[PDB]
């Protein structure tokens, strides 16, 4: 999964380009400037970041009370 | 125009003609690589490297085979590659992590050098100035036979360190062993 | 169906094939290769696609390499080596007169008693792995040359090397080049299907693994 | 001008109906001239190599440790190949393939019209004779190695197939 991405080599996937193509007939111009946020704003970052590693440690203490992965810990 | 080596292409562009050994021979376009800090210069300091360790490592598995070990070993055994290594690390392991911490100070020193070497052009690829014999104070030409006979004979020896390591490890037998086996099966 | 066909960039409705005198030629068909009569049935030398992409991939640079030229390379080298493969085939089989074995023991007749079961026996003893690193080394060293043609810096002619240590050709007029070049086609081409057939017969339920293989 | 050249004698002249001296260039004439050259001192030490020890002639003393020289006395000349062991047939193989070498490392190579294949151990200057009387001798030299080149195949076929061949059937080898 760490070679889906171009950086210095031809080959890869631009994020700009990937965004940009996804637009329907209800989204109007779709992920159009997504970009520009996510690229030159902080706080946009961490709203996306906080909610996903609090929801990870939702999942994790869901997964660790039904699947004890430690010995003697259960 | 072309590679001495590969007459059907284009020689490289970075390949001058200027390093010994040099005879246009990179169909891959390695020498062009700029990036993740390594190119041509890093490349030379590479290969004069594996040379270098190659041509000790030929002499050193026909030395302790032909002769046996240094006076203070003992228990000889087949193969001198691999069967001795971890027979004298279970032995006295204290001569051979000595060894390991010195190399490692000695890699981290020319480490830096190369990098420093590049950035100012001032360092020649596997030149770490040692030459206390003074062969380099004579004959220009004579000196630039000394450049390419260490590449040439660095060069070979690569295959032949590889191969004594690879078949040490897969006939558990001496290298002059696999050689007059070798003579035996194919006997013709 | 409104747009321009895609059947006419690449069929030219005015000439006719040599071979199949019913279809049209093929646009990058000429006279101009050796052993050439103009047969593409299926149009493939007409299909628009960049086909050193496998080598190297599209997205390295811009580049191109007609699609005609990767097929005559790939043709030429699947004439040299059906031509060894068959002629190396029946040599240890014995299909000569003398079994063509290499000394010692692990390759006679008595490890391996005719050609249809070296391929097995050699894959599990390591001779076998032994020759797909040697023929790695050797692609990898001769198919770089497609990216240089591609790229347009190079005037090299598909499947030409400068492997000509007797000196054939060297000297000689066009209209002998081309001619000896037509021979290593045409043998080429008989020398593809006789490797087919004679792979085909020894792998069905009878048939036998003698020089005849029918 | 393939008649006028050492090879090209009297009773055939210029031998050459398949047209193979013209198949390719001047290089490739070279090449098979050296060729023929070189099959014929094999096949003429063969040849020789061959008559002499079917009649028993027996160097003295021990070949190897303990496989000395009663190779002559009992197997064919065909066979005392594997009765030779292997570092003695070592030693031979690199002799020769030492001798490939200063045959091919010349200044000149032959195919660039450089000289023919020179005695590698022993070197003679031999330079100065009468170019005259050089040409008939290489006639000589050529024509020995034609005849050795038949007669060395006539004794496999002896030796493989009974039979094959009429007045020399009747000889034990
Ligand atoms: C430069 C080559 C060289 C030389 C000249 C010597 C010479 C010697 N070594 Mg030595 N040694 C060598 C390489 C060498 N070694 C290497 C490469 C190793 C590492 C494996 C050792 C490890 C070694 C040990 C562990 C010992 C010696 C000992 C000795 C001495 C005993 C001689 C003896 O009793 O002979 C018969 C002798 C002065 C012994 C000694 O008493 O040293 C004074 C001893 O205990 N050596
Ligand atoms: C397509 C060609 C081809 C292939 C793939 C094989 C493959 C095989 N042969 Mg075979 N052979 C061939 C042609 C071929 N043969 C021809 C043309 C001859 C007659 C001249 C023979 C004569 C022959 C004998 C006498 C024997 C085999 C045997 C074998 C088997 C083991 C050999 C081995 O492991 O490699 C070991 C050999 C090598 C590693 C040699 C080096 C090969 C180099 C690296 C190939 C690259 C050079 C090539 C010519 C191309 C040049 C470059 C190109 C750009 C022009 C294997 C099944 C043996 C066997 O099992 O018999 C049953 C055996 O005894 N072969
Ligand atoms: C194709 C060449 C050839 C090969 C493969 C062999 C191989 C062999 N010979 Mg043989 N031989 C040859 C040529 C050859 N010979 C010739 C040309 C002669 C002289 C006429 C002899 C005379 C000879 C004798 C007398 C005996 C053998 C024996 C043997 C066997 C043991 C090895 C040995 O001592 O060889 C030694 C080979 C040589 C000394 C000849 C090669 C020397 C090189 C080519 C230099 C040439 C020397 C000289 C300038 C030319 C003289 C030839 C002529 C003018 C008389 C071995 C199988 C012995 C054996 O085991 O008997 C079965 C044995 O008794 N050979
Ligand atoms: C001048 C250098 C020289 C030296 C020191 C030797 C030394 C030896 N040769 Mg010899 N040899 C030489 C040159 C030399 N050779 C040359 C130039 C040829 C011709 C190519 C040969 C051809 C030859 C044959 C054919 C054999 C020997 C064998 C032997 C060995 C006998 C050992 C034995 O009986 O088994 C212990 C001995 C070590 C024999 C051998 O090693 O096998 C037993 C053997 O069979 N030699
Ligand atoms: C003293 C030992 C000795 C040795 C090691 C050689 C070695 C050689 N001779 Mg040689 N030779 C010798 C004595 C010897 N000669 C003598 C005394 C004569 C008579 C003058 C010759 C006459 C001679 C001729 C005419 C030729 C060679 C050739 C050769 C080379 C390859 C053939 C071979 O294996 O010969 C092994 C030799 C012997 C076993 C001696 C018996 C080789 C480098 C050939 C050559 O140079 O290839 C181009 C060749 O054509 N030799
Ligand atoms: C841990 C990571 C392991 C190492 C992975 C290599 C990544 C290093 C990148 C730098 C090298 C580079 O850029 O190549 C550069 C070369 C191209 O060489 C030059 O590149 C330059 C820019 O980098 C320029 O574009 C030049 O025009 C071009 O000639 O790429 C290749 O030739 C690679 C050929 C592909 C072969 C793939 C077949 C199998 C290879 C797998 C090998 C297994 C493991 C590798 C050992
Ligand atoms: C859930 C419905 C669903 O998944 O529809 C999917 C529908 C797809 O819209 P588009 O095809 O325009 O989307 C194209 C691009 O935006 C995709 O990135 O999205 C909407 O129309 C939003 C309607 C809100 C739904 C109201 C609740
Ligand atoms: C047991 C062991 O250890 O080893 C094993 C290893 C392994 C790998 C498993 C084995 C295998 C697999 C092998 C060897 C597979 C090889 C397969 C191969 C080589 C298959 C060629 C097909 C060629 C065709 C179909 C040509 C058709 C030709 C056609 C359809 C035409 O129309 C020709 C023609 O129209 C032209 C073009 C125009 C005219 O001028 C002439 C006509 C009109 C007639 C073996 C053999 O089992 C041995
Ligand atoms: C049996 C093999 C056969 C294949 C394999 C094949 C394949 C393609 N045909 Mg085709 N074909 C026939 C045979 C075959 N066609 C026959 C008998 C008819 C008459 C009934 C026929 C009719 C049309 C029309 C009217 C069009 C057309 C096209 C393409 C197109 C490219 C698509 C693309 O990549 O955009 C491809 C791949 C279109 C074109 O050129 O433009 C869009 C176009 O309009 N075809
Ligand atoms: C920080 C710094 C730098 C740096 C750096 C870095 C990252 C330096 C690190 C260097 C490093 C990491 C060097 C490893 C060597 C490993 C070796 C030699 C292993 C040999 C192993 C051999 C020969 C064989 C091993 C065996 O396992 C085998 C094969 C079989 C097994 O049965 C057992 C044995 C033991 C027999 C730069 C790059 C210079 C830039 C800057 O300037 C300064
Ligand atoms: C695969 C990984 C490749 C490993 C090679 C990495 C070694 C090179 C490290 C970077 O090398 C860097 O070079 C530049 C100038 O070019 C120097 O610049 C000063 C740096 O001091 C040095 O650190
Ligand atoms: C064992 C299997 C049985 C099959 C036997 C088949 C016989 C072989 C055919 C013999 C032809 C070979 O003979 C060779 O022919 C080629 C091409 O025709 C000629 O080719 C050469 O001369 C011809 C003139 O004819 C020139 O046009 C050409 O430029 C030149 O390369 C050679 O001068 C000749 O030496």
């Amino acid at each position: 999964a760490g070679h889906m991405y171009r950086t210095n080599w031809g080959i890869g996937h631009s994020m700009k380009e990937i965004l940009e193509a996804h637009k329907g007939p209800f989204t109007g111009e779709g992920h159009k400037g997504l970009y520009e946020i996510l690229t030159t704003s902080w706080h946009a970052q961490l709203a996306i970041n906080l909610a996903m590693i609090g929801s990870l440690s939702i999942i994790v203490a869901h997964h660790m009370y039904a699947m004890p992965p430690y010995p003697y810990i259960a | 125009e072309k590679s001495q080596s590969l007459p059907f292409m284009n020689r490289p562009a970075l390949l001058d003609g200027s390093m010994a050994g040099d005879v246009g021979f990179d169909p891959l376009g390695l020498s062009n690589i700029d990036d993740v800090g390594i190119d041509l210069y890093w490349l030379r300091e590479a290969e004069v490297k594996h040379c270098r360790v190659a041509m000790l490592a030929v002499v050193g598995i026909l030395q302790v085979e032909i002769f046996g070990p240094a006076p203070g070993c003992e228990m000889a055994t087949d193969k001198c590659q691999m069967d001795a290594f971890w027979q004298l690390w279970g032995a006295h392991p204290q001569y051979i992590a000595f060894g390991l911490i010195m190399i490692m100070m000695i890699e981290m020193i020319s480490g830096i050098a190369t990098t420093q070497g590049r950035e100012s052009g001032e360092r020649a690829p596997g030149d770490f100035g040692l030459d206390p014999l003074g062969y380099g104070k004579g004959d220009a030409a004579g000196f630039a036979r000394l450049q390419a006979q260490e590449i040439a004979n660095g060069r070979l020896a690569m295959f032949a360190a590889a191969g004594e390591i690879v078949q040490g490890c897969t006939t558990h037998q001496g290298a002059l062993e696999n050689l007059m086996t070798a003579l035996r099966d194919n006997s013709f | 169906a409104m747009p321009e066909r895609l059947w006419d960039s690449m069929v030219d409705k005015t000439q006719r094939s040599k071979a199949v005198p019913f279809l049209p030629r093929a646009v990058n068909l000429d006279g101009s290769l050796p052993g050439d009569v103009g047969f593409d049935p299926f149009y493939l030398s007409s299909i628009p696609k960049d086909f050193s992409g496998f080598i190297q991939p599209p997205q390295w640079e811009e580049k191109g390499i007609p699609t005609l030229y990767w097929m005559r390379e790939a043709e030429l080298k699947h004439s040299r080596v059906a031509m060894l493969a068959w002629f190396g085939w029946l040599a240890t089989d014995g299909a000569f007169g003398v079994t063509l074995r290499f000394p010692g023991e692990i390759y006679s007749v008595e490890n391996i008693p005719t050609a249809y079961e070296a391929h097995n026996a050699l894959v599990s003893q390591g001779s076998m792995g032994f020759l797909l690193l040697a023929v790695g080394f050797i692609e990898f060293c001769t198919g770089a040359v497609l990216v240089e043609v591609a790229k347009g810096d190079s005037d090299r002619e598909a499947g030409d090397f400068k492997l000509d240590p007797l000196s054939f050709l060297k000297g000689k007029s066009e209209e002998e080049i081309k001619r000896m070049k037509t021979r290593e086609i045409a043998n080429g081409r008989l020398a593809m299907l006789a490797f087919g057939g004679v792979a085909t017969q020894t792998a069905l339920e009878g048939g036998n693994h003698a020089f005849p293989y029918f | 001008k393939v008649d006028e050249m050492p090879g090209a004698t009297a009773p055939l002249g210029k031998f050459d109906p398949l047209n193979l001296a013209t198949l390719g260039s001047e290089s490739t004439l070279a090449w098979f001239r050296a060729a023929e050259l070189k099959h014929s001192r094999v096949a003429m030490l063969a040849t020789t190599g061959y008559l002499v020890q079917a009649a028993g002639i027996h160097f003295p003393g021990m070949l190897s440790s303990d496989v000395s020289f009663e190779s002559l006395s009992a197997m064919k000349p065909l066979d005392a190949w594997d009765a030779v062991p292997e570092g003695g047939k070592n030693q031979i193989y690199f002799t020769i393939f030492l001798a490939e070498f200063i045959t091919e490392c010349k200044g000149t190579h032959y195919t660039k019209g450089g000289p023919l294949p020179t005695i590698v151990f022993p070197p003679i200057d031999f330079s100065t004779v009468n170019p005259e009387q050089l040409k008939t001798r290489q006639n000589r030299e050529l024509n020995n190695g034609r005849l050795a080149m038949i007669a060395i195949m006539s004794f496999v076929a002896a030796a493989n197939i009974p039979g094959s061949v009429p007045a020399l059937a009747g000889n034990p080898m």
